[PDB]
């Protein structure tokens, strides 16, 4: 439900 | 036959030209620029989007991520830890600190091999996806909060927002600062524009190569591959030109400065670092093209509320003669790669 600019 | 080499395209559009957002998409992708995957755009002198950046100091990024790097030989993975709220003054100060400040450079080569000898030291912090423009709200041309794409109809229709997808993100950065390898949620475009600071500089792969970057991603990182298809979406991972070269993966180089615009085109793989203290706005749109791209999307199922968008609306209003075979699951549309969107034909005619 809404973009990210990365993880882990 | 355009842009048979899949070269990154530059252009300079007179603010004519320029005021039709869609309309210059479909330009650029009349002369091949999709190819690249990437492709720059260089607004009119004239045009300003934002008369002054005095004011922003006191704007509050609310979750900042610490960007810790592992890997070796051109192979890394990011851990993206959200460190507590700060202001852009907080982060402007230590982003200028001598302990994470831009080292010293000649050529942009060189500022390159110590980005990737080192970005596993010393764990920059990237002040990313903060809701948020910094366009005033007269701009007219090329507004990332109203870009006036087809991707308005997921609100329209639905009531939908995916925020930094149907709305637009600021991103501030430090020296070493990194985004992965990928290609956008539902493999839609992206425009970034470069509002201040040191460059962005960026790597891309043809959509045409695309296939063949995933098929070696999922070789150097098999545990990740076997665990999720779309692992790439995770935005972990990172892998240096060096190691594509090896490899024998097409790919271009391009550096964004304060002021220019980059156009991501669908399925275009595309990754990169920040220069030093800077801002970005980012958001997604799309074009009829999109839509096959969309309904052949292969996405991330092992994390909970990733970013799906429902085709139903786009192929019963563009693709009436298919959406009862799309339903039946039975839609084996091929894509070209490299044919331009079908609203450039205004510019091949
Ligand atoms: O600026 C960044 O962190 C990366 N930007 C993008 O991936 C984009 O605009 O599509
Ligand atoms: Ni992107
Ligand atoms: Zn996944």
């Amino acid at each position: 439900a809404r973009k990210s600019t990365g993880g882990k | 036959t355009l842009n048979p080499s899949a070269r990154i395209m530059t252009f300079y559009p007179t603010m004519e030209e320029f005021r039709n957002f869609s309309r210059y998409i479909a330009y650029i992708e009349s002369q091949g620029a999709h190819r690249a995957g990437l492709a720059k755009v260089v607004p009119p002198k004239e045009w300003k989007p934002r008369a002054s950046y005095d004011d922003i100091d006191d704007l509050v990024i609310p979750a900042p991520i610490q960007q810790l790097v592992t890997g070796q030989s051109g192979l890394f993975t990011q851990y993206n830890i959200q460190k507590k709220a700060m202001t852009v003054r907080e982060f402007r100060k230590i982003a200028n600190s001598d302990k994470y400040c831009t080292p010293r450079y000649s050529e942009f080569e060189e500022l390159e091999r110590k980005y990737w000898k080192n970005l596993t030291f010393n764990p920059p912090i990237y002040g990313a996806d903060v809701n948020g423009t910094l366009y005033e709200k007269h701009v007219d041309e090329w507004n990332i909060g109203r870009l006036r794409t087809i991707l308005d109809l997921v609100e329209k229709e639905s009531g939908i927002t995916i925020e930094g997808v149907n709305t637009p993100y600021l991103y501030f950065g430090m020296w070493k600062t990194s985004f992965a390898w990928h290609t956008e949620d539902m493999d839609l475009y992206s425009i970034n524009y470069l509002h201040f600071g040191e460059p962005k500089s960026w790597y891309s792969v043809p959509p045409e190569h695309g296939k063949r970057l995933e098929r070696l991603a999922k070789g150097f990182f098999p545990g990740s591959a076997q665990s999720c298809e779309a692992f790439l979406r995770h935005k972990m991972t990172l892998i240096s030109p060096l190691m594509l070269k090896k490899y024998g993966i097409p790919f271009d180089k391009v550096t964004q400065e304060a002021g220019e615009f980059m156009i991501t085109f669908p399925y275009g793989y595309h990754a990169g670092f920040n220069h030093g203290f800077n801002c970005a706005e980012s958001t997604n749109f799309a074009t009829r093209r999109w839509i096959e791209y969309g309904k052949q999307a292969v996405l991330c199922s092992c994390r909970k509320d990733m970013v799906k968008i429902s085709m139903d609306v786009f192929v019963r209003k563009f693709q009436p003669e298919r959406y009862k075979l799309w339903k039946a699951g039975k839609d084996n549309t091929v894509i070209d790669h490299t044919l331009p969107t079908p609203e450039a034909a205004e510019f091949l005619k």
